[PDB]
């Protein structure tokens, strides 16, 4: 999903 | 890495029968956002996969219900209803919380059907080929079930090994069957020394081998 | 309406840098997403090479790939592209460029097949397999096409420019001890059209720039 691991 | 592990690794399915595969991770998938980042993934054979399944329930746009999705943490459970015809391929699952991504190896489904025996068939060389340099003989075996087949080429009634090579189709989306190609390659003057070219095919549904020839020329 | 379409080469020398552009039609590059690449070698699993993002956030790679990936992107074009440097034979593969999105991949380009090989391209023969009255197996015969000696992956077979789809059976290429690839390209059809219909194979092969259309007919004499 875009977004979600970089957080 | 956050290690994806499928199982079955290969799962032949019963017509009539729902099936399941598992999806396990080495960490949970649940993000802080109170979403779990699990997809599954259908990939038939030459084209890229199919997104089926984001979130562990939830279908993409155009995906049927006979797909489902449970699980929770790091178990997860893909089945299949009531299957079709197409439905054979390479299926995956995938986590998207996690950097890097991964995905599991991947479980192979292949479908059970009637046996069928082979329509055998077989292609002598046109005259270019023998003008080419080298010669190839095919022998075909088409729309047959289940994969286990033998092909023997036989010059003149002898056996003849070492010079034959076989590939064979995945299961058919249509009819859920396999073909298989088997390529004897020779020189032109190895081909000319000899009259008689057959195959012999042996297979579960042929009562007797059957055997496919021709005459040079 | 998304579409995604991989080009480069099909060929690159090995320890030479890989290089892929995906373009991306239906939807702008700046939007909320990760454009990615991902290969997988044939006949195995999927390995997630990277992604750049759409909007200002940094790209990130897989540690598997030892800092020889760069993912960049290009606005202007809309399409982003990935240099994979120092390519070895492992680096031979089917790569994919996909859009993760607000659900996850959401969707991916065809395909396109990168062979590390110093091989020479070698255009395709293609020699008509015709059917014979002494070999119809009931009511319907089969003819084909076989495609030898070309290099390297892949070629495309098609039947009469499309219109023939039922029955077909293109086989996977078994590799010659040449070096050189070979495949066959069969279909199953009644006996009686055999005397009507004409049936034609159509071969290309890209890397080597070939389009061959051969019509499969039974023998003079038969």
């Amino acid at each position: 999903a875009v977004g979600i691991g970089a957080v | 890495d956050v290690v994806m592990t499928q199982s079955p690794l290969s799962l032949s399915i019963t017509p009539g029968q729902p099936a399941s595969i598992s999806c396990r991770s080495s960490q949970s998938l649940v993000h802080s956002d109170g979403k779990t980042y699990l997809s599954w993934y259908q990939q038939k054979p030459g084209q890229p996969p199919r997104l089926l399944i984001y979130q562990v329930s939830n279908w993409y746009s155009g995906v049927p219900d006979r797909f489902s999705g449970s699980g929770t943490g790091t178990n997860f459970t893909l089945k299949i209803s009531r299957v079709e015809a197409a439905d054979v391929g390479v299926y995956y699952c995938g986590q998207g919380v996690h950097l890097p991504r991964t995905f599991g190896q991947g479980t192979k489904v292949d479908i059970k059907r009637t046996v069928a025996a082979p329509s055998v068939f077989i292609f002598p060389p046109s005259e270019d080929q023998v003008k080419s340099g080298t010669v190839s003989v095919v022998c075909l075996l088409n729309n047959f079930y289940p994969r286990e087949a033998s092909v023997k080429w036989k010059v003149d009634g002898v056996l003849k090994t070492g010079n034959s090579q076989e590939s064979v189709t995945e299961q058919d989306s249509k009819d859920n069957t396999y073909s298989l190609s088997s390529t004897l390659t020779l020189s032109n003057t190895d081909y000319q020394s000899h009259n008689v070219y057959a195959c012999e095919v042996t297979h579960q549904g042929l009562s007797s081998p059957v055997t496919k020839s021709f005459n040079r020329g | 309406q998304v579409q995604l379409v991989e080009s480069g080469p099909g060929l690159v020398r090995p320890s030479e840098t890989l290089s892929l552009t995906c373009a991306v039609s239906g939807a702008s590059i700046r939007t909320k997403a990760w454009w990615s690449w991902i290969r997988q070698p044939p006949g195995k699993g999927l390995e997630w090479i990277g992604y750049v993002s759409g909007g200002w956030d940094l790209p990130n790679y897989n540690p598997s790939l030892k800092n020889r990936v760069i993912i960049l992107k290009d606005t202007s074009l809309n399409q982003f592209s990935l240099r994979l440097t120092s390519v070895t034979a492992a680096d031979t593969a089917l790569y994919y460029c996909a859009r993760e999105g607000p659900e996850d991949f959401d969707v991916w380009g065809p395909g396109f097949l990168v062979t590390v090989s110093s091989a020479s391209t070698k255009g395709p023969s293609v020699f008509p397999l015709a059917p014979s009255s002494k070999s119809t197996s009931g009511g319907t015969a089969a003819l084909g096409c076989l495609v030898k000696d070309y290099f390297p992956e892949p070629v495309t077979v098609s039947w009469n420019s499309g219109a023939l789809t039922s029955g077909v059976h293109t086989f996977p290429a078994v590799l010659q001890s040449s070096g050189l690839y070979s495949l066959s390209s069969v279909v199953t059809v009644p006996s009686s059209s055999l005397g009507t219909q004409t049936y034609i194979c159509n071969v290309n092969h890209k890397p080597s720039n070939t389009k061959v259309d051969k019509k499969v007919e039974p023998k003079s004499c038969d």
